[PDB]
RNA sequence: UGAGGUAGUAGGUUGUAUAGU
DNA sequence: AAACTATACAACCTACTACCTCAT
RNA sequence: UGAGGUAGUAGGUUGUAUAGU
DNA sequence: AAACTATACAACCTACTACCTCAT
């Protein structure tokens, strides 16, 4: 008895409308023979082709595709499917499938222009129904139509390099910890020893103003060589509390609420890190809502630092690398640094106008992937960290604050594979499927590039 | 020390109910649940815009194919996939003469040039619709490049929003009239292109996306449902809270706040919300007041027991801000006793940006990083072992999550919503950042804010995407 | 010396450039013009209409005959005739109750139960077209009939109308939905019996009337046009003037002249004539006001150059009642110079009974005796000559044309009104007695005077029959 | 070889179920040669069969109707084709029909119950799509699927002619011509001798009441029975006119126009003919507008007037035929006839309902056709006929009008072929289309004229 | 689709113009 | 009728909430 | 789907109720 | 101012116009 549908096909340039057919197929209820759903790698191909078309095979499928009609592996195939015809003696065997328009009727092979090939050019849904109602009329057994099979079929040979794995694999953040929080807050009560005009990021350490008080971790002799009149001012006035209980959350009293405390904790960590970076003579940058510096042209040495790269030039515009922070309290006391890109004509000055800058930040992003935005960051961050363990900050005269200069790893219990490098390649494509789905008032900017 | 939790892919059901993974080959192997017969496509435009429609509505019909078949499966046509005809006859089409535009051009107004160009085209359908026996069941308004390069509002020689479709779709939203908008350079780049001498639309690679997203379009506005989700347990709805708040300055807004919700299959019944006078933006923090609450939520309770009979076992709110106490207490007494009420807030602005030490390549889909029962992370876009590539650009970017009052499990909130951001429409892309309850949350305040005069507004997804 | 002058009956065209005469044949035997996929299956009602139009479908892809084929032609099936896909699943269902409904019938107002009624019909069909997200094209509604016989107006236990289908199209005549009455008796003519046991609609010998039919009105709301008549010479356009007296009208002297025009097939354009002063008690005869007269002629202008986009050679003008000076002088002034205007009226209550001796056959059709260049008689009732049947129940009572205002040739107009009698949609008729534009007249008429609430109803014509 | 689908049954029942089969094969591209089709009467009932189960059936198809398993001839038929089963061995030759669900499976003769039935009681959709399953398995011979055939058969099978005959068949009409007319009309100017209060119309004679004058066709001597007053008129005052002019239209003057004076001999015309129409003792019936007086049951002699049946019995009630007659001018003097028929239930008095009335008329139409309303209105008029070839009138002392009794005959060279009473029962099923297509609110007076 | 680009205020400061037992 | 003086909102001080382009 | 059946006022009768000169 | 006498329509007295239902 025989009862199995073989498809005789190209691979791998008809790889899709193959499986196609053949998941339609199995589908449907027929069942199937091809090459790509049970020849694999590593086992003998010819005999058992041989052997399931002269022994199990009812009808032979063949392809007439542009290059389907001068390979070898289809014509034996063919050639042994005209044998076993002539044994069956039965001229309903051979049923040819063309799938190209581009191909002529008197270019294919003297064995396909005998019989009609049933059109699969313009459309696929009449050519698989006319090749069912075509089967049913030749009387061929079948089985009741059951999905059930072609989603096992998926799920196993379509799916098996293409689906995650059980293995563990490390990722860093740019999150890094405070490691040592100073003891005590200083409040100072002056009241008459700083005018109502007073600026209070003028001073050299940070400070805010408390509604009678100044909030530091500062000392009182700390303001003697810019306020002359502090000289007079006893330590006993001021008072002080305990960190452990304002970041325990233990601490909420009438003077001063946990939420009103965190905030200047973190306001005033704040304005540490931006003073302590800006005694690191790095050039600054007018950004919207933060403060972002970018490091100068020529500093560095060779353009390099433990073999990485940070700065450099593509299309004579010196692009320089800078990051921005923020701290962040509600997780767990840690620093976040957030990444930018600024560029700059001659490495001194800027450039006068911002849709420029970020028209071209955006054309220069997709040139690397997030490797090299992981050094960047990595050399911003060592390059910044006077220490070689942490950042040395500038908040006092004898109490700074520590921040390690590694990030905190989160690693993952499984993963993917890894494939070859053609899928940057292909994210490439996807930011052109990014161009070619949105755009907004692109004329102008354009053409004020040249 | 913590690590990272996993959440598996959600299963999207076909034809036949068997499940799958990937909407193109998912749709393409199987097709869709509930079938129709086809459409009928009716055009409004002139004779270059019919050629080109044409030419595009045939080339639809024969397959086509892109460089891999891993990330962008090729199309195999639109009856092989849907199980509908498409084809050349059978066209309404109503054509514009050239020289109403020519001498309308030269008006300073820009906004009342917009305006009697976006009526020309109301009436014209109105009376198209209203006047010919062939029945249309999708409008392709196709418009030239003139008045999009020539009509804008930054061009150099309120209620109303200045873009076209907007105020399009709002035009049309009180007579029932579905339509799509095509922009001519969309659909006939092969001629359209700059002076250097690069089509700045190019698609000589990607011609099979334009084809999966028309022809999604296409049949989700045709009627028929293309997919459904895996795993509904009884009783459970996904009211997508809507935050879009219009732009419109001397107008007083105050809230501009709608609702979205899934509850069986992928259909969505929107309701428009109130007009909210309440808490003038000065104070936009949006803390809703009880009678408005309590109004939203009669709405959703009642389309629920219209459509399945049941009272809701539990309510899960997707918002983008914060909720408070009185809040709370409004929505909870409406509610009946036995059931559970849970609100969320899924932001972006929050940044957390992870890198994998060595190689080149993102981290994948379906991390979900937690920190305390309260707030937890989801890793919504990044790379993904279906596609053998990412989704984002350069570096993904999670979604804060927390939920706001209420018991429940983190892990099923993660779950609840990576199911939630796999069933958009008008885009046929394997997913998107936001849930499709906050994806569509935008354009449906974007279209029904842009109209003050409709009271009574459809409630389907037809016409507005 | 009298004669009869005898004109041949006109051929409708059908599919592939062919013609035919009884429609029904041509339909049966080569099909329609345009082809369409299919139509939207909906019905709204209980559970046993449901079944009943399950059954009911069931039984129509089944091709069903009569007693004789000398009286109606063959029927080969739905499928075979038209080529549009139908069947009994994908069947939309809206549920309603009989608790509300047997709760409201206790009262005396059967007006509040009309209004509450409808208005569940209503707002349930609207719902289903906004809630649901298919789409509908036709939809089907039946009625108990406990409702139709305890709750008429002259049961015992101002400007609308009390008929339900009037008041139905006037409702959803601003929605554009068409929708099909559906009675459960004719529906289910099997078991709807008296206590005594013969069948009230006793279809047992018709069923292939009822099959066409139902059949060509669910066509005709779909969109297709099944034929076309044979010979148009270009650029006429017959105005066909409704008349219709409104007795509830706030001024006696008050009615409506709206207007119906065919021009290149069986569409019509329904343009609402205005609520005037046309009605007299010392002439009796309306007569058209200038400012009227020239409005309505310029929008059939208007409406003749938007479907054409050429000047109409001819107009002719139909109407039930003779003219005046003053409404043709206004005519001609709103009528271009290389144009010609012919006033044409129409009466029926005129007798005259020609008999006849022996033949089993009453005088046929086709047959007019004329008595001046102006003032004619037309036999459109009687023997047709290719039925050998006839279709006047006894003897044919004739038309007496005039022709008031205008210059035209007697035997043209006379052979183009009695092809005008050819282009029945709502039943499958060889032809009928009055042209096609004075039966639809009351239809129009009654459908337009049905409501308050309507300000411009569209041009189409399926949202009537 | 073998081609043909036959089916056999009762000629009076199934006339649907063969000819459905019959008309589907044939448009459906198969030659048919049936019962109904092709053998009509004449033609040999056995022999035309008899040969084609040897030479060209394919399939047979019989229907196990209620009246067709006891003829001798089908089952002979049948035994020859099981011979024919056994002789060329094909188990396929018989598919049964079952359209009759009322007989069961054990009523059938022994002879079809060894071979599987097709089911047609659900839908017979599936039943022709499992004969076409049927026909394409065993490969029968056909031609390629044409409609026109089929339809240029139906048009001439038993359709006689759909092309006109030219051939005279006479006429006839309602307008009755008038022989005599009344040779003067007067005007009598009595002015005093007319009451306001009496009542112009119930004089003996007719006479308008017109501001001077009474338009009359008495003399001035003819009212002295009704008005004493008359006696003292001199009659050289009274305008009098004669109506040549009416007649032929030249009548001129200002005091009286021609339109209103055409209305004046119509109104005139009207009066008299009810003056005359009530003088033969003749029983009324109300309606709204006329007075159409109707025979008295035991008047006429036997039920019976010069061959012509004119009143009578309809199951519960007696029907008496009568007319209403107003007369017209513009084309013809003639006098216009309306056909009327009033109902009573003992023969004494009316039926109080008017809808009873008019739904018994409706239903008593349907039985006869126009011949027997030609016979009623010329028995009706030669009754009313004094002499042989007029109608006397009855308008005034001296003159009298006469109206011809005999109709307006017309003439027509143009009629077409007459079939025998069958085309009686055509129409009366043709009138069942009133109850087959439109009803509006009629149960009401449905459940109460039982 | 995503990383910048913009005005505005979530909510606890201190300067306007009073008026209370 | 009048002594002290905070009153009673309310304009404003550093950055949390959707906005609206930008071109890949 | 055609011969009616209902109110009622077409085109011309004579009472309501006043003002022209 | 007063010697005229018909006004000036126009609601109804018998008879021609579009509703409507009415069923086998």
């Amino acid at each position: 008895m025989r009862n199995k549908i073989f498809i005789s096909h190209a691979t791998p340039e008809d790889d899709d409308f193959t499986r196609w057919l053949s998941l339609k197929l199995i589908g449907l209820g027929y069942e199937v023979w091809c090459d790509i759903l049970f020849l694999d790698k590593g086992v003998d191909f010819w005999s058992t082709i041989e052997k399931e078309i002269r022994e199990n095979t009812c009808k032979f499928l063949i392809v007439s595709s542009t290059a389907g009609n001068k390979r070898e592996g289809v014509l034996k195939e063919l050639a042994v499917a005209t044998k076993v015809k002539k044994h069956l003696q039965d001229d309903m065997f051979i049923i040819p499938l063309a799938i190209d328009e581009n191909l002529s009727y008197d270019d294919i092979n003297i064995e396909i222009v005998r019989l009609n090939a049933i059109d699969f050019k313009k459309s696929w849904a009449k050519g698989l129904q006319d090749l069912l109602d075509a089967f049913e009329k030749q009387n061929v057994p079948k089985k009741p139509p059951d999905h059930s099979k072609s989603n096992l079929l998926y799920q196993q040979i379509f799916l098996h390099d293409k689906q995650a794995i059980e293995k563990e694999e490390t990722y860093d953040s740019n999150w890094f910890p405070i490691i040592s929080f100073p003891n005590e807050l200083r409040f100072h009560r002056y009241d008459w020893r700083l005018p109502k005009q007073f600026d209070v990021r003028t001073l050299a350490f940070p400070a805010i103003r408390y509604k009678e008080y100044l909030c530091t971790f500062a000392w009182e002799y700390d303001f003697i060589h810019q306020l002359p009149k502090t000289e007079t001012y006893n330590g006993q006035e001021s008072i002080r509390i305990s960190t452990s209980d304002i970041l325990s959350g233990r601490y909420d009293t009438d003077f001063i609420r946990n939420y009103e405390c965190q905030r200047l904790i973190v306001q005033l960590i704040n304005k540490a890190f931006e003073l302590r970076m800006k005694d690191k003579n790095v050039r600054e940058y007018q950004m919207s809502k933060t403060f972002a510096y970018w490091i100068e042209k020529g500093k560095l040495e060779k353009d390099k630092f433990e073999k990485i790269k940070l700065v450099g030039k593509q299309k004579n515009k010196y692009w320089h690398f800078g990051i921005s922070a923020a701290g962040k309290l509600y997780p767990s006391p840690v620093l976040m640094v957030s990444s930018h890109i600024i560029f700059t004509m001659d490495g001194i000055n800027l450039i006068k106008s911002k849709s420029i800058q970020h028209s071209s930040r955006r054309k220069q992003g997709k040139n690397w992937w997030n490797d090299k935005w992981r050094e960047k960051l990595l050399a911003f961050i060592r390059f910044l960290s006077d220490d070689q363990n942490a950042i040395y900050l500038n908040v006092g005269s004898e109490e700074k604050i520590l921040i390690s200069n590694k990030p905190l790893k989160f690693f993952g219990k499984m993963s993917y594979v890894t494939p070859s490098e053609v899928t940057l390649e292909e994210e490439s494509v996807l930011a052109d499927i990014n161009n070619f789905e949105e755009d907004t008032e692109d004329l102008d900017e354009l053409e004020d590039i040249e | 020390m913590k690590e990272l939790i996993y959440i598996e892919e959600p299963s999207i059901l076909f034809a036949h109910g068997q499940k799958c993974t990937d909407p193109r080959d998912g749709l393409a192997l199987f097709g869709p649940l509930n079938q129709i017969y086809g459409i009928k496509s009716g055009v409004v435009g002139t004779q270059k815009g019919l050629q080109i429609f044409k030419s595009y509505l045939d080339k639809i019909q024969k397959p086509i194919y892109n460089h891999n078949n891993i990330t962008r499966p090729m199309f195999p046509g639109f009856e092989a996939v849907f199980g509908c005809k498409w084809e050349s006859q059978n066209i309404v089409f109503k054509e514009i003469t050239d020289e109403e535009i020519r001498r309308y051009l030269f008006n300073a107004s820009t906004h009342k040039r917009t305006y009697d160009l976006v009526t020309l085209f109301n009436d014209k359908i109105i009376t198209a619709n209203k006047n010919d026996e062939e029945r249309v069941d999708v409008w392709f308004v196709i418009v030239p490049e003139e008045i999009y390069k020539y009509c804008r509002p930054n061009s150099v020689l309120y209620n109303y929003d200045a873009q076209f479709h907007d105020q399009l779709k709002a035009r049309l939203l009180e007579h029932t009239i579905p339509t799509q908008i095509l922009r001519e350079s969309t659909l006939a780049w092969r001629d359209f292109k700059n002076t250097f001498g690069a089509p700045i639309r190019d698609f000589s690679k990607i011609e099979g996306h334009l084809a999966w997203t028309i022809s999604t379009a296409a049949y989700y506005k045709a009627g028929g449902k293309p997919w459904k989700l895996g795993d509904i347990r009884p009783g459970v709805c996904y009211l997508g809270l809507v935050y879009k708040k219009i732009e419109k300055s001397k107008n007083p807004q105050n809230a501009c706040c709608a609702a979205q919700m899934f509850l069986d299959n992928g259909d969505g019944t929107v309701f428009k919300g109130e007009v909210g006078p309440w808490y003038n933006p000065e104070k936009g923090e949006y803390h809703l007041k009880p009678k408005e609450a309590k109004a939203l939520l009669t709405q959703a309770l009642e389309s629920y027991k219209e459509q399945n009979k049941s009272y809701p076992k539990e309510v899960f709110i997707h918002a983008r801000t914060r909720f408070n106490d009185e809040e709370w207490n409004a929505f909870n007494e409406v509610t009946p006793k036995n059931t559970n009420l849970v609100g969320v807030t899924i932001t972006k602005s929050k940044p957390l940006k992870l890198y994998k030490t060595e190689g080149a390549f993102p981290i994948m889909r379906g991390n979900a990083y937690i920190v305390d029962e309260k707030k937890a992370f989801l890793w919504t876009l990044g790379f993904v072992p279906k596609l053998q590539s990412t989704l984002s650009m350069e570096v993904p970017n999670p979604i804060f999550i927390e939920i706001n009052k209420g018991e429940a499990e983190i892990q099923q909130v993660l779950k609840d919503i990576l199911a939630l951001t796999k069933l958009n429409y008008n885009a046929c892309i394997y997913a998107d950042g936001e849930p499709v309850t906050l994806r569509f949350a935008n354009k449906i305040g974007e279209i029904l804010t842009a109209s003050t005069e409709i009271k009574t507004p459809p409630l389907a997804f037809k016409y507005y995407i």
